[PDB]
């Protein structure tokens, strides 16, 4: 066995793996439970796990958080372009007989470019199948870019110019929503290579760690040769390799946290350290769990979690109350209007209720007590029928309580009395009385006036009361005074009914407005830990329509105390006191008053400890199974019989405090009453009223420490709380990207405005925010709901709220006000990362010029001379707006265009053309103007903001013409979508070349080469091409010497080489020893 | 280690101490069995309502039918459902034919757009009709 | 709008939305037209879905 939480184990040699459960390291389970009094331990197991031999199951659609990584955390990796091979001085390196050969830490070629690939060199045991993959910019990648909306479009090679940033911003979500992984401490190995003397050196888990070190440590290979890589491997500093510092918490003879050197990016390194930040923020302790559950258990259970002291324990469970309310205002609204949604949950929250309660109903009481052997106490007997078993309605009363603004809960139109009813029938009369007693336990907002209209109308053509207008007489069926703006002034006000013309139903009002049951509270839960997800109450009571009272069991049974026996007493007086005189039983040629006396008396006088069990112990019960239960209770105020104060509607707004736009009501506010109406049967209520009794051996405290077990061993509010902060963090990063695309109100700073696009209308939003909502469900790895009843309606929203309203136009507005999410912060980062150097996706900024160029001279399309570049401030040319007019010209005249300020010129000089315009009519523009671009002087920038590009690399020294290119280029941009913008740049090289003639039309207006990591890499020089150097800024921590190791310049560049934090944590499952109170 | 994927992705010497025993003495009045049933009932997580929210491709899911008939219609199947449930004809607890007018009633259906406009044509139709016009051919 | 086809019908109603290359009368007319009058500029939404 084992000796701390009193578990017994079969196999002595497995008494590791569960005392690893409780922390200590001796030499796939979520909870593990054991039972004090008996041997019977409770585990649990995820959904979808095996043959399930004697397991629970946790059915809640858990998110994965903690998720490890094994590998270098760099998102950018360094491709060739152009191949080269060079002879070299120095081949390898020789130690007594034998040779290594030499490594490099870069790619020996021509040119090299930096490219995204995410996680491409990354051991993960959890991978979320996100990715944003570049390929080669020789290649074209613009499926990255017809992600989202192009669904038809003209063209399948293009992309939609006028929806750029949609897809952009959603291509940076994917980018930061795939790197939420924790680092992780995989082991290290010395070295003694006379370059690294003494450094140590992590290695990684896989075929051979001798091949990852070039990789990930540059300076390994020293300066053999005379080449750019060696110059960059010479300006380093030799100390800043490997490990850089340890704990002192050793694990074993291994650490648990340590920091090292290696080849990273400061935009992933800093995503991960908030990831965890946020995730080290909710951790939570075992003694706050044990806590937590002997508060929740009322004290009839007492629970105990044993553990070990160990810093290196991550457990996050630790929410606010400000995201545990928003996930209910989405679950409120999930349901629209839908019974079929809210009624498993109904029913089989009153199934727990009639297994857990130890009342159990018999109809055999009321028969024994009416000894019979038509006559009144035959006809009640007839009536509540004590036969029929199925008291589902009783539970089902009892379990709505906990969903007062969700679904009301009233009586049957079938069962009131008849086509009215007269005072003149027995049948009739009972009717009312089953009626009366079962009346009070509904969430109906008005049961009194039901009850009081339900009497006047049996009692018309007898006894007359006062009326307010001419359109609504005495007969009025009880069954529509469903609202409270119908409350007759006759009911309100007593004295407005005289004693003289309706005695018995003043009595009737004045019982009502006296005896009527009133509402109380109880507490529950564990605010500190569990958070509070009730609305319109404070955060720890539980509102109940009954008022409760400290559980004894020995307590009289008739006790004219409880509400619900002084009501049934009430209520037979008042039969008694109608039926006394037989001044309303004209025709009854008995005289029955004796039965139905006897009767009335022998019904009020009973046995029945359903009153008693309502009043003391149905309260604890509930207040124990609500916080577990898969959907929190949200609750409105029971006013018992206050008309000013009752509720009617109850709606949930999308749109912020301080806006003036559509009145867009939530489908919640359609109901008639608060909520979702249902019938129930008040027979089954009234015969559970008057028929219940104890077990004949009844201790409580055995009954709820064995009741309690079962239903805490298999809870899931541990992963609810993962649950609604993954819908917090979706909420918060939804509302920042669709503000990002739609002119609402919410302040974000903008920082991809340069990027064309197009107001988002109300489908746009939708498409794109549906978009979102299944990148981050598959990321998390869930199937369940989330975000999506926000997809309904205009999803271009500012902030969740609830609200309810009284009777006189009275609201309370709840607005939970949100922390910050990481999530939304990170993409913050990456926009701004972004913003400067878009080049690195594939993105470039500013516009192209397309005019011929025949020139001899070497220099990259994109980095361009100034004088070919123009812009508006250039004298001589012609800016035009959207109505260009071409004229023909005939008996030889040139043809003429318009010009913006209504000049027209000819097809000659310097343009500026929106792309619009071309892509408005790209077949008539294209026939007219590619004769002049040609062979002609006709030049034209087009100013496109931001634009996917594609390179060809031409060799310098022959002939090469890209008029092909670019009038593939001109065909293919229909309007809806444009193909990836040509280029032709020539390959640097080491060695002085010939120089040949090379026809160039497509060059960029601005700087967009730097992307690229270097030419000639493995060469002393280059002569003729571009020339490009190893970046030293983007290596800062290795050359400049005054710079302290953490230091980043992240958002200006990104630099290639830094410090990573990398640890190993671990999970232990929730343990606990329930014990029982005396 | 690596755990498995729940959904598909966007790719696809020694001595017995005095007091050890072996053999159970007690049974629950409240049985251990009878209340995990229930419990893993309630247990059972909120259905899914995906009625009207935007595709893929921007079609709205859902069936074209009128907002207040697909409310009575599923306040009759959850009718329905109760008394499948209770394993009785007839259901004591009814969401439908309350008693109360509800006739404001609306529930989410595939009939309408977040545009607020009818779902007669298909979304994706309709803009590929927009587009369509639009369009022109190289000179004959 | 309902039918067979609509796509005469996209260039029917919006006579302003056709583009404007050429120095005939019907694109003049519509370069002189104004271009943001198109389609619907108001509604009354009163409950989301
Ligand atoms: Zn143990």
């Amino acid at each position: 066995q084992c000796h701390v939480c009193s578990a017994v184990l079969f196999s002595p040699l497995d008494l590791d793996a569960h005392v690893a459960s409780h922390g200590l390291h001796g030499n796939r389970h979520i909870t593990e439970f054991i039972s004090s009094w008996q041997n019977h331990p409770i585990v649990q197991v995820s959904a979808d796990v095996e043959n399930r031999k004697t397991a629970q199951l946790l059915h809640a659609d858990t998110p994965r958080l903690v998720t490890w990584d094994a590998g270098l955390c760099t998102s950018f990796k360094i491709v060739p372009i152009v191949p080269a091979q060079v002879p070299q001085d120095v081949l390898a390196y020789t130690f007594f007989t034998s040779s290594y050969a030499i490594q490099s830490p870069f790619p020996e070629a021509a040119v090299s470019r930096i490219v995204v690939h995410t996680r491409w060199a990354s051991n993960v045991d959890f991978d979320r199948d996100s990715s944003v993959i570049m390929a080669p910019p020789t290649e074209n990648n613009i499926h990255l870019f017809k992600q989202l909306l192009n669904t038809e479009t003209l063209s399948v090679r293009g992309a939609n110019p006028l929806m750029f940033r949609a897809n952009v911003l959603h291509m940076l979500l994917e980018f930061v929503l795939d790197n939420l992984y924790l680092n992780r401490h995989t082991g290290f190995s010395q070295d003694h290579t006379p370059f690294t003397e003494g450094a140590n050196l992590r290695s990684l888990p896989g075929p051979d760690a001798e091949k990852w070190y070039s990789i990930m440590y540059p300076t390994r290979m020293g300066t053999p040769n005379v080449s750019k890589i060696c110059n960059f491997v010479a300006s380093c500093v030799r100390n800043r390799v490997g490990r850089f510092d340890r704990a002192q918490m050793m694990n074993g003879a291994m650490s648990e946290w340590v920091d090292v050197f290696e080849t990273s990016d400061a935009l992933t390194v800093s995503i991960r350290g908030r990831w965890m930040a946020r995730l080290a923020r909710m951790n939570i302790n075992p003694t706050e769990i044990e806590w937590a559950l002997t508060e929740c258990a009322q004290g009839y259970v007492t629970v105990t979690s044993p553990y070990a002291p160990s810093v290196n324990r991550l457990m996050p469970y630790r929410i606010s109350n400000a995201e545990r309310q928003i996930s209910q205002i989405i679950r409120v609204m999930n349901i629209g209007n839908n019974a079929t949604v809210i009624q498993p949950v109904l029913q089989d929250i009153s199934v727990l209720l009639q297994r857990i309660s130890p009342l159990q109903i018999d109809p055999t009481i009321i028969s024994n007590t009416m000894s019979t052997v038509l006559s009144p106490a035959s006809s009640i007997l007839g009536k509540l029928r004590p036969s029929n078993s199925d008291f589902s309605s009783f539970r089902v009363a009892l379990a709505g309580w906990l969903y007062n603004g969700v679904v009301t809960t009233v009586i049957d139109d079938s069962s009131y009395p008849k086509d009215g009813g007269s005072v003149t029938s027995l049948e009739n009369l009972w009717d009312f009385f089953i009626l009366a007693l079962a009346l009070p336990l509904t969430t109906d907002p008005c049961a009194p006036v039901k009850a009081f209209m339900t009497l006047a109308n049996m009692m018309v053509g007898f006894e007359t009361i006062p009326m307010d207008n001419q359109i609504y007489t005495q007969s009025r069926r009880a069954s529509a005074f469903s609202t409270p703006h119908t409350w007759p002034r006759c009911f309100m006000n007593i004295q407005l009914i005289s004693p003289i013309d309706a005695p018995i139903l003043r009595q009737w009002a004045e019982i009502i407005h006296r005896y009527w049951p009133n509402p109380s509270q109880i507490r529950y839960g564990t605010p500190n830990v569990f958070g509070s997800a009730n609305l319109f109450t404070p955060p720890e009571v539980l509102l109940l329509p009954i008022d409760h009272q400290p559980a004894n069991v020995t307590t009289p049974t008739l006790d004219f105390t409880n509400e619900l026996t002084n009501w049934r007493a009430r209520v037979c007086e008042l039969m008694k006191n109608l039926v006394d005189n037989q001044r309303y039983q004209p025709g009854w040629t008995q005289s029955l008053v004796s039965s139905m006396r006897g009767t009335l008396g022998k019904l009020k006088l009973i046995k029945s400890m359903t009153p008693m069990y309502l009043q003391q112990l149905a309260p604890v019960e509930l207040a124990v199974i609500a916080p577990m239960l898969p959907f929190p209770p949200f609750q409105v105020p029971y006013v018992r019989l206050d008309r000013d104060r009752v509720p009617t509607m109850v709606g949930v707004t999308r749109q912020s405090r301080d806006t003036i736009t559509q009145p867009a009501l939530s489908l919640s506010t359609t109901n008639t009453t608060v909520g979702v109406p249902l019938a129930l049967d008040a027979r089954a209520i009234t015969v559970a009223l008057l028929s219940g009794k104890y077990p004949p051996d009844l201790v409580t405290n055995v009954w709820y420490a064995d009741a309690i077990y079962p239903m805490y061993a298999d809870t899931e509010v541990f992963s609810n709380l993962q649950r609604d902060v993954i819908t917090c963090e979706a909420v918060q990063t939804l509302v920042t990207l669709v503000a990002q695309i739609s002119e609402t109100q919410y302040p974000v700073d903008r920082y991809l405005d340069w990027i064309p696009s197009l107001r988002a209308s109300a489908a746009t939003a939708a498409t794109f925010a549906e978009w979102v909502n299944t990148s981050m469900k598959t990321a998390f790895d869930l199937s369940d709901m989330l975000l999506e009843p926000l997809l309904s309606g205009d999803p271009r929203m500012t902030q969740l709220a609830i609200q309810y309203q009284q009777y006189n136009g009275r609201t309370f507005n709840v607005i939970p006000e949100m922390p910050g999410s990481v999530i939304a912060d990170c993409v913050q980062l990456t926009a701004e990362v972004f913003n400067h150097e878009y080049n690195l996706f594939g993105i470039a900024r500013g516009d192209i010029i397309i005019g011929r160029v025949q020139s001899t001279h070497l220099w990259s399309p994109l980095a361009p001379p100034p004088d070919l570049v123009f812009d508006r401030d250039t004298p001589g040319v012609h800016i035009f707006g959207r109505d260009c007019r071409i004229s023909f010209g005939m008996n030889g005249a040139a043809p003429m265009i318009r010009d913006e300020t209504g000049m027209m010129v000819p097809f000659e000089g310097n343009w500026i053309f929106p792309l619009a315009l071309w892509q408005m009519n790209t077949r008539y523009f294209n026939q007219q103007f590619d004769a002049w671009i040609k062979t002609g002087e006709l030049r034209i920038r087009i100013e496109m903001g931001a634009y996917p590009y594609m390179l060809h690399y031409y060799d310098p020294r022959q002939y090469a013409n890209a008029w092909n290119l670019t009038s593939a280029w001109l065909e293919e941009i229909t309007p809806t979508s444009i193909p990836s913008v040509p280029f032709m740049v020539p390959i640097s090289s080491d060695h002085d070349i010939s120089s040949a003639p090379a026809v160039q039309y497509i060059i960029s207006t601005e700087y967009n080469d730097r992307s690229l990591f270097c030419t000639n890499s493995s060469s002393p020089q280059t002569i003729a091409g571009p020339d490009k150097h190893i970046p030293v800024e983007r290596y800062n921590i290795l050359t400049n010497p005054d710079a302290p190791p953490t230091q980043i310049q992240l958002p200006e560049v990104v630099d290639l080489y830094n410090v990573v934090t990398r640890y190993a944590y671990e999970t232990p499952p929730i343990t606990a020893v329930v014990m029982g109170v005396p | 280690k690596r755990i498995p994927r729940k959904t598909k992705g966007k790719s696809s010497p020694a001595t017995a101490e005095p007091g050890t025993s072996n053999c159970e003495h007690y049974k629950a009045r409240p049985g251990i069995a009878s209340v995990q049933k229930a419990t893993e009932s309630a247990e059972l997580p909120m259905k899914n309502n995906d009625e009207g929210t935007p595709d893929k491709r921007g079609n709205t899911k859902g069936a074209l039918v009128n907002e207040h008939v697909e409310a009575r219609d599923e306040a009759d199947d959850a009718t329905k459902k109760q008394a499948k449930d209770t394993e009785k004809a007839k259901a004591q607890v009814t969401y439908s034919d309350t008693g109360i007018n509800n006739a404001n009633e609306l529930s989410r259906s595939g009939n309408v757009d977040n545009e607020g406009g009818s779902n007669q044509k298909p979304m994706s139709t309709r803009i590929a009709e927009a587009t369509s016009a639009i369009v022109s051919k190289h000179p004959a």
